[PDB]
């Protein structure tokens, strides 16, 4: 079957650079049938290059398509406020049917801004449930990958616990990022110190805020 | 606004032929001596009607420019068109060129002399390619005069030359047809 | 009209269960397009799910939906059908119709595209949320609200009933391995202003009938 | 030879076919989209001005899209292509005209019929010239009554098929 | 290319188009009046010998009227305006049929079905010939059969279209 | 110029027209009748490559049999006769698309639609190729669709007409 | 089966093009480097991309072959019409022939050196002759580029050549009207 890999799986770029998106097919596909789309959140994919090169009406002239035999690209040449979401190519004609990429995302490159981290103990409403969540939260941070090591008697933690990161934020281009280490009742009051350690490449060394219960 | 039938409202549209600068010649007028046709943005070709020559010599070393091959390529396809769209042309004396370094110099004496003047030749091949507004040129069986001495085409500049009629590629699609037509073995 | 395509269906079901997608076209000449089917799993990308020629006479699937999906056209109703049987839980997604034309004369594309149709397909029962604060512990404080064990989604979390929205960030949902949704909601305050303000976080479920507002307080 | 260039455009429009002659293509206008049943004429008729100019102005956007741009002008591709967009008797028709004093077609200049309700628009005609002056309207204002004739009677066929 | 030169003979008609013949075009004939209906598909069809003649002899009657006569005879005019008028193509298949022993048309000698009360005329269709000998009528007496039934059919499209 | 070659293949047929490529003409497959509806397309259109080939392999079959073998192949009759037969400028499309990478005709392999039971078939289109690589049925599907409605148009204005 | 509206089945066929062997040239592609352009079943012309040259002198000495007049005159022809076809052609000194004996030997010296290139117009024109297979030949506006230092035309034997592409007549009956077109004047 046939694989459309783009790349970069995630492009960061500043508001009025070249933004240059790649598409490689497993085999050599006719540049005809090669589409590009634009996905925001808050609506349906949005056709912007079609046949290889044609740009779809709508689309303001910035986009540009070129590619031939196994690469194809998707340029966009001053990026505007509304250019940063998703990008998918897509090839008809092999099998799938319609193929498509796994998507490029161009996000709103920042100054690194370090997370401001906090800690939540449980509630004791859920306490009284029998199930214990606690909550670390960045907050306000670039770029958006950062590391959370959940920590409980000083031993590291796998598997009990769900990351959720905020969309870039409209004003400042920063993200949000929430760890909730869920536990048992029982396992809670097992042990005493509870702390989340936070590794971004905006603080100096890495942050770990705790709590001892009570 | 002009209705006909009531209902159906009379309107026009004009080209601008200035979009097809990247892949086909633009001939255009710039006054009633001056015509021009342009390939691209950055060369063309001014043909002139004048009386004064350029060149007092009687060669056309083409030849020569061939070999060297310094000239812009597409105005020496142009300047070829052009030469074998001229009928029945016979008078090889009555055309002389210049290509050193790689210029467009050509210049047709048309006071070599009704029909079979070589001026009749070139003036009808001056009409095709500036079809646009050669009519200001000169004023018979299609047969032409004129009171100018030479017909003279010379590589130009990109310039706003088009300054009397604006720029068309038909005058040059139409004449291709004619290239190798009505012309004499030797 | 404008040329577009408008979507009806959806819903939640049960795994096996059934659902019916329709997509009803409007000012353009509907019986001379392909007709298509895509969806969007969350947190994955554009995937098709099958098609149809113009004339009905083709069919094609992916083949993850092979033999349980049936897609199907009425060019005299304008209308295009997605008839999922037997749903799985990874068959949860948005699903989208469009437009295509597949002749030598134009290439490949996706032009005109239906809004979006949310398909859930899950054992859980719709549920309420349940509320439990997030208290705070000089310079900037940050309290906030966990919206844990809810189905399905959505749920709109406002602070003190509309009136507190600068740095509020409610997170995006996590699927527990329940099959229940858990959010959190945080916003982060003036530390000074901890005593002085009262702090609401105002949880609505539409979907449950549910409207919860719970104190958050230190300590 | 026999042109043979065909015409694509049919992407977002409400049913396939026509062409939308965009801003730049137009001298001091805004875009003009003609439909299908007006283009369509243009794969078969072979005395339509208009239609060669489509055929060129396609060309030239397919060209410019499709190759890439050499350091110098070439035009080794229009002169391989010419006679693939354009009917070099049309023109030659035109210039025999001229040569003969009779109103000719220099390209340029179009009209075309344009409904006050529905917007449909009939296929345009070449604006006649002739020593540099263009034909007055009245000059042709019988030419113009059977084109809204031609108008009508397709907007009456559209009707019977459209049951 | 394609041919393009159109005739004009509407002047003093019952209604516009058709062409006549003048007696001057005719070998011992009289002249020779053509209806819209007949002419009117020599702008369409690409291989009827006598609408390529048809234009020829029009070209010649309006290039002698409209342009001044040369001192010493000229064909510089026919050798450009050529492809405009004829189908060099159809010329073409009559030369190679005659090197193929098949009858074929040497653009002499026409044939035509006229009714014998309205007078309604065929478009004249080529009078075959091989190796000098002229095709008898009986070689080609199913042609003239069928040409009768669009005629009849043609008048039946008439009496329709007249309410 | 515009092409003129007719197809002579009417004997011992139920009904004049229609062409018959023989095995000879076939890669590895057995003889193939279209009906004269479809074959007829053929004097009219100006872009049906499989017409262009249909008299290009008529008039290698007449020329063979009507003129005798030469000692030393001459490709002098071709060189006469190929735009009698072909439109030089359909395959300079073809040309210009290849060039532009769009699928184009490399004039050897052609698709139709064959009724199940009546056996009626459509003018074979060309399947278009890019880069050594064949187009899939599913990329010109709907082409394929709007073929059998002419079909069925098609058989339709036959049984209004058999009455 | 594909089945459209349920009665009308998708059916295929492909020409035999050898068919025409006797009455026009048919082209084929043996492999990358080796293509060919038969006329009938006895002779026929090979058309090689290769480092290897086989005339190191600058002579085409047409003139002494058509007098002496020992050549295949449909060979010649289609020399002919390949070199005539080759769009801006201005290096005389790039085509070297060899006529000895009647045999036809024409070598192309691409290594004269993008789209000003002599080798950009013969590749032009063995793209286009040899159309069916020359995609596996080579790899900007038509111009194209290659690494092979010399096009080789010889005449061959009727041999199954046809070992990549089916023959077709096709790249032939297309370029016969780029003869005399895009020539200079010289
Ligand atoms: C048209 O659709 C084709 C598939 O459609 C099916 O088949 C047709 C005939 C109908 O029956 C239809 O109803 C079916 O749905 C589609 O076929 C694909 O063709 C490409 C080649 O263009 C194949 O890629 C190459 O595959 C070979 C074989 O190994 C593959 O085997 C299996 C399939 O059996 C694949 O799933 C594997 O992943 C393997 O890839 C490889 O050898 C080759 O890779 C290497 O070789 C080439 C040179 O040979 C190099 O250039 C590469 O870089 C590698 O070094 C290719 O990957 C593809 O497998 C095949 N798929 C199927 C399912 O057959 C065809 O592409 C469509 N045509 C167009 C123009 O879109
Ligand atoms: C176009 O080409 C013309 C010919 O070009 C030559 O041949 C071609 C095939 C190429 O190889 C090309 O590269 C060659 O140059 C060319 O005309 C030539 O112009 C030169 C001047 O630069 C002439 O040289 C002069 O020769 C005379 C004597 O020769 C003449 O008389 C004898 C006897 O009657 C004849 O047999 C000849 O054919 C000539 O008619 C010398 O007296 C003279 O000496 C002085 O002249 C120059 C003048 O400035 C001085 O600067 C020198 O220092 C000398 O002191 C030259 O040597 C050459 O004869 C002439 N050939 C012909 C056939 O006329 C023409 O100029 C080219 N045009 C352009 C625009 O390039
Ligand atoms: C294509 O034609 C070329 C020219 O052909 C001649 O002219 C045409 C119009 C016809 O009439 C044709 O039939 C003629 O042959 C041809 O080039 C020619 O090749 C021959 C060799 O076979 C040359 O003869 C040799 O001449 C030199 C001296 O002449 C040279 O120098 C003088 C002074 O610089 C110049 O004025 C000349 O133009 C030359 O540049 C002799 O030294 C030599 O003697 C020995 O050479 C051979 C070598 O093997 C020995 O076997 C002999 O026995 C001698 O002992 C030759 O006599 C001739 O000069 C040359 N002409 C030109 C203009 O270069 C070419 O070969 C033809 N190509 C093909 C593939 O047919
Ligand atoms: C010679 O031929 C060339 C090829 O046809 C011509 O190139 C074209 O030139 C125009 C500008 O003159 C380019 O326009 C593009 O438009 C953006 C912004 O335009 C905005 O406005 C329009 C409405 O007018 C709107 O629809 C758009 O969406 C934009 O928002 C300009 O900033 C750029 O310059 C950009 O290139 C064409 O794209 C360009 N085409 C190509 C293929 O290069 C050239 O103009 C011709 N020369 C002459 C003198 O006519
Ligand atoms: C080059 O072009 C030539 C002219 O088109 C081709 O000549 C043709 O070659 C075939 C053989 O390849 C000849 O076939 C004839 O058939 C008889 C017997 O065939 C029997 O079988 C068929 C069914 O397949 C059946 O229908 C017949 O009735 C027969 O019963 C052979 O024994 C003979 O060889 C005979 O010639 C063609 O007649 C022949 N045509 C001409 C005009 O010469 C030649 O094949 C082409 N070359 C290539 C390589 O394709
Ligand atoms: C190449 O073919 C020629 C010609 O073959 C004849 O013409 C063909 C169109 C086809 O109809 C063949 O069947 C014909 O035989 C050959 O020259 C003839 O060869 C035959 C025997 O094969 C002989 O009887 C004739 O006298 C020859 N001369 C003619 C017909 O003028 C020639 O031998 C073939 N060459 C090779 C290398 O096979
Ligand atoms: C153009 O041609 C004319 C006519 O052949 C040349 O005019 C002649 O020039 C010389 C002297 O100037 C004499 O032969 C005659 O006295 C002139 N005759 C006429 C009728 O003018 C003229 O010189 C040529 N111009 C060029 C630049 O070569
Ligand atoms: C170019 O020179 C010619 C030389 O003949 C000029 O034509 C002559 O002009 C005078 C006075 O204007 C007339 O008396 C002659 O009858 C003209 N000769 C003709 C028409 O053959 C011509 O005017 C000059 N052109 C320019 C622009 O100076
Ligand atoms: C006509 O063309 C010539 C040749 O290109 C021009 O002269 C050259 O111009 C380039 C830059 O455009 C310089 O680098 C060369 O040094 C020039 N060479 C010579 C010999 O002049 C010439 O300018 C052009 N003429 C016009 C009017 O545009
Ligand atoms: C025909 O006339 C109508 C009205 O005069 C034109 O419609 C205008 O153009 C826009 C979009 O192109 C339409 O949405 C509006 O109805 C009109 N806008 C105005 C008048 O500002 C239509 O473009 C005309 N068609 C042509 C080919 O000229
Ligand atoms: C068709 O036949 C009729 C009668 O045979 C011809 O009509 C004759 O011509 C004049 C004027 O041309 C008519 O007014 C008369 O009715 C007839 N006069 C006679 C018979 O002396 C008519 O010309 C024929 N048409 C053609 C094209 O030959
Ligand atoms: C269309 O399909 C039918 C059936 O598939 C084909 O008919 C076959 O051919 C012979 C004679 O050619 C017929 O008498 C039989 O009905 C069929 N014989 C079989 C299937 O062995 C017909 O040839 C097809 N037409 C084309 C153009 O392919
Ligand atoms: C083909 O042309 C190339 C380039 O003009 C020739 O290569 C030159 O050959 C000689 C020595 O071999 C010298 O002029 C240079 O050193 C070479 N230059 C390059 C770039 O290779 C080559 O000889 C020609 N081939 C033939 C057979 O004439
Ligand atoms: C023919 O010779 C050319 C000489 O340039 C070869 O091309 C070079 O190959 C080497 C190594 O393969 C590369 O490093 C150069 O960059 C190439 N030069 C180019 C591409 O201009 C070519 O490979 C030879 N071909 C064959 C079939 O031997
Ligand atoms: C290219 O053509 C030449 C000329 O016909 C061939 O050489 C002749 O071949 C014939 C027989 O085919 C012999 O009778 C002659 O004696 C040969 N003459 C010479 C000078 O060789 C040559 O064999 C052909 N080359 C190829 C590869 O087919
Ligand atoms: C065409 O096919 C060749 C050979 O398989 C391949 O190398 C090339 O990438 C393909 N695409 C082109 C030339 O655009």
């Amino acid at each position: 079957d046939i694989v459309l890999t783009q790349s970069p799986g995630t492009l960061s770029l500043s508001p009025g650079e070249r933004a240059t998106l790649s598409c490689r097919a497993s085999q050599s596909v006719i540049s005809y049938y090669v589409a590009w789309y634009q996905h925001k959140g808050g609506q349906a994919p949005r056709l912007l290059i079609y046949g290889a090169s044609s740009r779809a009406t709508g689309v303001p002239d910035r986009f540009s398509g070129s590619g031939s035999g196994t690469d194809f690209t998707l340029t966009i040449s001053s990026l505007e406020p509304e250019d940063f979401a998703l990008y998918y190519c897509q090839y008809y004609g092999s099998s799938p049917l319609w193929a498509f990429g796994q998507g490029t995302k161009v996000e709103i490159k920042r100054t690194v801004a370090a997370p401001s981290v906090f800690i939540f103990p449980p509630s004791d409403e859920q306490l009284k449930s029998g199930t214990a969540s606690v909550v670390c939260l960045l907050n306000n941070f670039y770029p958006r990958e950062a590391k959370v090591q959940w920590k409980v008697d000083n031993a590291l933690q796998s598997g009990n616990s769900q990351e959720s990161v905020t969309e870039q934020d409209s004003k400042d281009s920063t993200y949000s990022l929430s760890s909730t280490l869920t536990l048992s009742k029982a396992d809670y009051e097992k042990h005493k110190v509870y702390a989340c350690e936070v590794t971004h490449q905006g603080l100096s060394s890495p942050v770990t805020k705790s709590f001892n219960r009570g | 606004t002009s209705l006909y039938k009531g209902v159906y409202e009379l309107q026009t549209l004009e080209l601008n032929m200035e979009t097809l600068n990247m892949t086909m010649p633009l001939s255009c007028t710039k006054n009633n001596s001056h015509h021009y046709i342009m390939v691209g943005n950055e060369t063309g070709l001014e043909l002139t009607l004048t009386n004064t020559s350029i060149i007092n010599h009687k060669f056309c070393n083409l030849s020569d420019a061939h070999k060297k091959n310094l000239y812009d390529h597409a105005l020496m396809s142009i300047i070829s068109t052009f030469h074998l769209s001229i009928p029945n042309f016979n008078q090889y004396e009555a055309m002389s060129c210049d290509f050193n370094g790689g210029k467009i110099s050509v210049q047709y004496n048309l006071s070599h002399s009704h029909c079979g003047t070589v001026a009749n030749g070139v003036l009808q091949t001056f009409m095709r390619m500036a079809w646009g507004g050669s009519y200001i040129a000169l004023d018979n069986w299609d047969c032409i005069m004129t009171s100018y001495q030479y017909l003279i085409i010379q590589n130009t500049t990109w310039e706003d030359h088009c300054q009397f009629s604006r720029p068309s590629p038909i005058g040059y699609l139409c004449l291709l047809s004619q290239r190798t037509r009505d012309i004499y073995i030797s | 009209d404008e040329v577009q395509l408008v979507q009806s269906g959806g819903g939640l079901v049960r795994p096996g269960g059934s659902l019916r997608l329709s997509c009803a076209a409007a000012g353009f000449t509907f019986k001379s397009y392909s007709m298509n089917w895509v969806r969007q799993a969350p947190g994955r990308g554009l995937e098709w799910v099958s098609s149809i020629t113009s004339g009905g006479s083709k069919t094609y699937y992916a083949d993850v939906v092979k033999g349980r999906f049936t897609v199907s056209r009425d060019n005299a109703k304008q209308s295009l059908y997605l008839q999922m049987n037997s749903l799985r839980a990874e068959d949860t997604a948005i699903y989208f119709c469009a437009r295509s034309l597949h002749s030598t004369s134009q290439p490949s594309y996706m032009d005109v595209w239906g809004r979006k149709i949310t398909v859930i397909v899950s054992s859980a029962s719709t549920k309420g949320p349940s509320v439990f604060p997030l208290a705070p512990s000089g310079g900037t404080a940050a309290l906030g609200c966990l919206v844990k064990d809810y189905f399905p989604e959505p749920v709109t979390v406002s602070w003190n009933s509309g009136a507190l929205t600068s740095g509020v960030h409610t997170f995006p949902a996590v699927l527990q391995s329940s099959g229940l949704y858990s959010l959190s909601s945080v916003v982060t305050v003036p530390s000074s202003s901890l005593g002085t303000q009262t702090y609401i976080c105002n949880v609505n479920h539409k979907p449950s009938n549910t409207k919860v507002d719970k104190r958050v307080e230190p300590k | 030879g026999t042109f043979t260039w065909t015409l694509s455009d049919s992407e977002g429009k409400d049913t396939p076919g026509g062409y939308c002659l965009t801003r730049w293509m137009l001298i001091e206008a805004e875009l003009k989209c003609f439909g299908n049943t007006a283009v369509a004429k243009c794969n078969e008729k072979h005395d339509e001005e208009f239609c060669d100019m489509l055929r060129l102005f396609d060309f030239n956007k397919q060209a410019i899209q499709r190759l890439k741009a050499p350091a110098q002008t070439s035009i080794q591709l229009i002169n391989k292509a010419v006679n693939a967009l354009i009917n070099d008797q049309l023109c030659m028709k035109n210039h025999l005209r001229d040569i003969m004093g009779i109103p000719y077609c220099n390209y340029s200049k179009y009209w075309y019929l344009n409904h006050t309700t529905t917007g449909r628009t009939s296929l345009p005609k070449c604006w006649l010239v002739s020593n540099g002056s263009y034909l007055n309207e009245t000059h042709f204002s019988d030419d113009i009554e059977q084109q809204a004739d031609n108008m009508i009677t397709e907007m009456l066929q559209k009707e019977y098929m459209e049951r």
